[PDB]
């Protein structure tokens, strides 16, 4: 699709905010990264720029990329954008300020493209891998391994499933915005919004205040050139400060959710489960970590837990009423026992 | 008559249990305790579910008289920060010399996997109290039904009129609150809802996975953004999910006590293998076989011809019965302590006639109460493997 | 240290206490409780009142049998009848020629008089149980402080955590199982939830006041359709919230332990005049007056300026005050016998101030604890009496 | 300090 939620599309338009970590002195760049949910377990990673690339705020492609240089946007192609983590990834779709993503997991995140006097860069933090939901924990992305039941991320970019704030949106900073009120520093809007303000200066920056700007202050950069946009509200970023006079209600959703089904998934190399004479001889063998860990079946209890991670030939001593073998986020399987090394003689000799 | 039955509340054992009787034959029964329910009145006090730092967007006053305000989604993290004199595109937006303050907020909120797979704290109320009991009959072929045990339904479902628990089972092996996580259940306590504990479960403590309302404090310190410019740390501790899958607690799914795997549930421990259900039949007599149209089972003895044997169904033993009656007979080793491939075979008198069961041996030396009358069911057979499989169809063990 | 309160627990009264601290100067405390409340961690099981046999509409099949369709009230009583000739106008509504069935229903529904000037059970537990007293210190100021069990929710309320026990209010003056009338509370069993019968208050079940759905069975009995002709025998028997007014339980706003008063209420004790309240206070220098007023009230004699017979408040006594520094100095009997009006009374070295107060008789030889010394301010008086009005500003009592 | 841990506000010794 093109067109899923005019929700987000219609009701935001991209910003330019601060990059976290750039060294280029650390750059300004539209492609400031906040919330990498590398949440779903699947290969798939869901980053969010600061500028809303996507429909430019309009009806048409998601293969534009529409952030903001000045006050003003800058509608070019979506493949000018270079999502990366570890290896380069590969674009899936682009809805609002959030793009999905199949790429390597990883412990940062890594975008950047040229723009500015510099190559305009960004990263950040945040902790992502495709772990099972249970009693296994992965990295790479599945290209092996049986299926079993852990997060995935929609294609679907309409998603109600969740909301991010967007209420109120405020600053960032865009001089562009402010002009000279011939002699002093004058507040204006990107494209339409109630655009607060202050300089060092003196001026009023409680209420309302769109209609004041600072009339004692000369310098443009001391002063508050906002974008509180309260007809298309944008993200609201770390890099994004808010307004404090105003109140606009516009919490807009987020498309892609995170859900739970069969994951493309992993599991980690075949496990020997075979039943000795009240014993689970276990010759194991696992790639990523897979807790083993068993509930001994019956009046029993017995459970055992040990992180394989390593091939080790283990052993669970099967009771009479059984024991249960939870090779990770694997189901768990059972086995009864009563032996199983064959031949307890219990009957009448006749063959 | 009226059949007493307790087995271990385990999920996928069919203990095929014997109504002793004289005045009307043995009828078989299958006392079955499949499924542990447990099941009662709960109160969802709190998801959690790993944070997700969406920001408000920091309320800003650089100078004079500070304030971070209240917006809509209260409980704002707020600390200002100075030696900043910001950059996002253009300029500073913070920049006076009577303060030079850049006021960064950030609360914890939801992320999307709160909605969908989370982590679920309960305060879980005394309640209800639930089980699940197949009755099959030496006669009429399963039922396995959900039966109460509180004050609702103690009585008949399906065949027969049964009693049913108190349960080993009424509350989960796990604690009065819980918190389940998936298949994970993490057994974690809490008094109520309110204001939380911060790098511990229930850091996040948000209502629902969308509220206004919360516990925003993941453990989520805001720090200083270097060389002059803005943007918010976040320094977080893991959740309850975080913990909870890979820097797990305890997964009661593996670690509670009986043989307990778990889903998502109030405060319930699905699949234990004891729990024990004691089960109590008032059978009426008409739906018994009659002894005079059973044998009164008469010069038992046991032999084969040939014979392999099964620990799973499929175990079998001749008889040499030359009963005083012939008929039908229902047949059990007494009180599922054997799981019997049929309810009822017949056997006459006079030559020899094989049934099934299936016993917790490797050969057939079961005692097996044939419509009146038990023999151990002795043959030479052959030993199965078939002991990897699951849960038992070797009843509560007490043979080879 | 803490706030000394030893003396009783009224309501209406404005009675006193005496705070004991020895770092600070002692402070004077008016206790006006006249709020109080309980509030633990419940569950509303159901509202009750009496019935209204608001006649349902039955699916009326006709003859042939008749079966009743589940309407959206569960529990109803239906009764199919036969040997009806049905008019309502006209002839029969049912298809047979004279041999018509009239299928009779009716279900006990939420009277209107449900939804005000109603009943409300309770299960009570606890799990939030606040303990309220509010002392307006006088010379310091208010606070009226909570106790909670919940550690997610602040106890902190008032100046800051404040003890009471016998406590005012966190205990519940009704049992577990409480029904309510209006005024007259009624501590008194109903049957669990879901599945209540009649010969009890809550016999009728509605989960809410006006509903869609409830337990409905109050000894509604349908009955033969007179005449041979159809329609609605409803014949109803008295019920919870009609019967259980006058067969009443214990009327606990006129008969509640801890000397409190009830009435529809989450829990709450209104009104309470519980045994004692000694209140105890783990509170800062702010709630106490500063040491520097007088870091030991050195020497001071009382004796009256003319007193009262009374605990009407227009007793006083002169005393001539002195101590170790001068300042402000509060005061109260240690008692409460003699309830004090001043809150703060000067102290010079060998000066001489009256205070304030109201005794009981005409000899008032009643310790003043003027903020760590006692004194008796005894002497002889005209004696003004007054003993019908309400309860003891001379608290602790039971003298003349 | 010889004294933190949220005070004792003197009526004795480390009240």
């Amino acid at each position: 699709d093109l067109d899923t939620h005019f929700t987000q599309y219609k009701l935001a338009r991209p910003y330019i905010a601060d990059c976290p970590n750039c060294g280029h002195s650390r750059c300004d760049s539209p492609i400031a990264i906040e919330e990498v949910r590398g949440d779903a377990h699947a290969g798939v990673i869901r980053i969010q720029t600061s500028a809303m690339f996507g429909l430019k705020t309009d009806g048409v492609d998601l293969a534009y990329m529409s952030f903001m240089n000045g006050k003003t946007q800058k509608s070019i192609k979506i493949d000018n954008l270079h999502v990366r983590t570890s290896a380069p990834c590969s674009l899936v779709s682009h809805h609002g300020y959030y793009i999905l993503a199949q790429c390597p997991p990883g412990d940062t995140v890594t975008v950047g493209f040229h723009d500015g006097p510099n190559r305009h860069t960004c990263t950040v933090a945040h902790k992502v891998e495709f772990r099972p939901v249970g009693r296994e924990k992965y990295r790479h992305p599945p290209e092996h391994g049986v299926e079993l039941p852990c997060n995935r991320y929609t294609h679907k970019r309409a998603d109600q499933g969740h909301y991010v704030e967007m209420h109120q949106p405020g600053l960032v900073a865009d001089h562009s915005l402010l002009s000279i009120h011939s002699a002093k520093v004058k507040i204006t809007v990107p494209s339409g919004a109630q655009v607060k303000y202050y300089c060092k200066c003196p001026d009023v920056r409680e209420g309302i205040t769109s209609s004041d700007h600072t009339t004692t202050c000369t310098d443009v950069k001391q002063c508050r050139a906002y974008l509180i946009d309260n007809k298309k509200w944008v993200y609201n970023s770390g890099r994004l400060p808010r307004g404090e006079g105003d109140t606009f209600k516009g919490k807009l959703h987020v498309p892609f959710v995170p859900v739970k089904a069969k994951c493309i998934a992993t599991l980690a190399p075949e496990p020997l489960v075979e039943h000795k004479h009240r014993t689970l001889i276990l010759h194991l063998h696992p790639d990523h970590p897979t807790l083993l860990t068993t509930r001994s079946l019956g009046s029993d209890a017995n459970p055992t837990r040990q992180w394989i991670e390593r091939p080790t030939t283990v052993n669970f001593t099967v009771t009479g009423e059984g024991l249960e073998y939870t090779w990770g986020n694997h189901p768990p399987k059972r086995v009864w026992a009563q032996e199983s090394g064959e031949g307890n003689p219990h009957g009448w000799p006749h063959e | 008559y009226e059949h007493t039955a307790v087995m271990p509340n385990k999920v996928g054992i069919p203990y095929k249990a014997l109504v002793e009787r004289p005045g009307y034959a043995p009828v078989h029964l299958q006392i079955q305790l499949v499924n542990t329910r447990i099941i009662p009145s709960t109160n969802l006090e709190y998801i959690t579910c790993k944070y997700k730092t969406k920001v408000p967007s920091p309320v800003v006053k650089c100078c004079g008289a500070t304030q971070c305000t209240s917006k809509p989604h209260p409980d704002y993290q707020c600390q200002v920060f100075t030696g900043v004199y910001p950059f996002m595109w253009g300029g500073a937006y913070c920049f006076c010399d009577t303060e030079n303050t850049q006021m960064s907020e950030a609360y914890v909120e939801r992320s999307e996997e709160c909605s969908i797979d989370h982590a679920k704290a309960y305060k879980v109320h005394t309640g209800t109290v639930q089980a699940m009991v197949n009755i099959t009959y030496g006669s009429v072929s399963w039922r396995s039904a959900d039966v109460y045990v509180n004050g609702e339904t103690p009585a008949k479902i399906g065949d027969a009129k049964l009693i049913i628990g108190p349960l080993s089972s009424a509350w989960s092996p796990f604690d009065n609150k819980v918190v389940v996580y998936g298949h994970e259940v993490y057994n974690y306590d809490f008094p109520e809802y309110g204001t939380g504990k911060a790098g511990s479960f229930g850091d996040l403590q948000s209502r629902t996975s969308t509220s206004n309302d919360l516990y925003a404090n993941t453990n989520l310190k805001l720090q200083r953004p270097q060389a002059g410019i803005v943007h918010t740390p976040f320094t977080q501790a893991p959740s309850g999910f975080e913990r909870w899958k890979r820097d797990k607690g305890a997964p009661l799914n593996d670690v509670a006590p009986f043989g307990c795997s778990i889903a998502l549930e109030p405060l319930r421990a699905e699949n234990c293998a004891v729990g024990s259900i004691p089960i109590s039949i008032d059978i009426p007599d008409a739906a018994f076989t009659r002894i005079s149209e059973t044998p009164t089972v008469s010069d038992l003895e046991c032999k084969i011809t040939e014979c392999t044997y099964a620990s799973d169904f499929g175990g079998i033993a001749t008889v040499a019965y030359k009963s005083s009656k012939a008929g039908n007979c229902p047949i059990h080793s007494p009180s599922g302590v054997a799981v019997i491939k049929e309810n009822d075979v017949t056997l006459a008198e006079s030559g020899s006639f094989t049934f099934h069961f299936s016993t917790a041996n490797i050969h057939p030396a079961f005692k097996l109460q044939v419509c009146t009358s038990a023999v151990t069911c002795k043959g030479d057979c052959k030993p199965p493997k078939d002991h990897i499989v699951d849960y038992p169809a070797q009843h509560t063990e007490s043979f080879t």
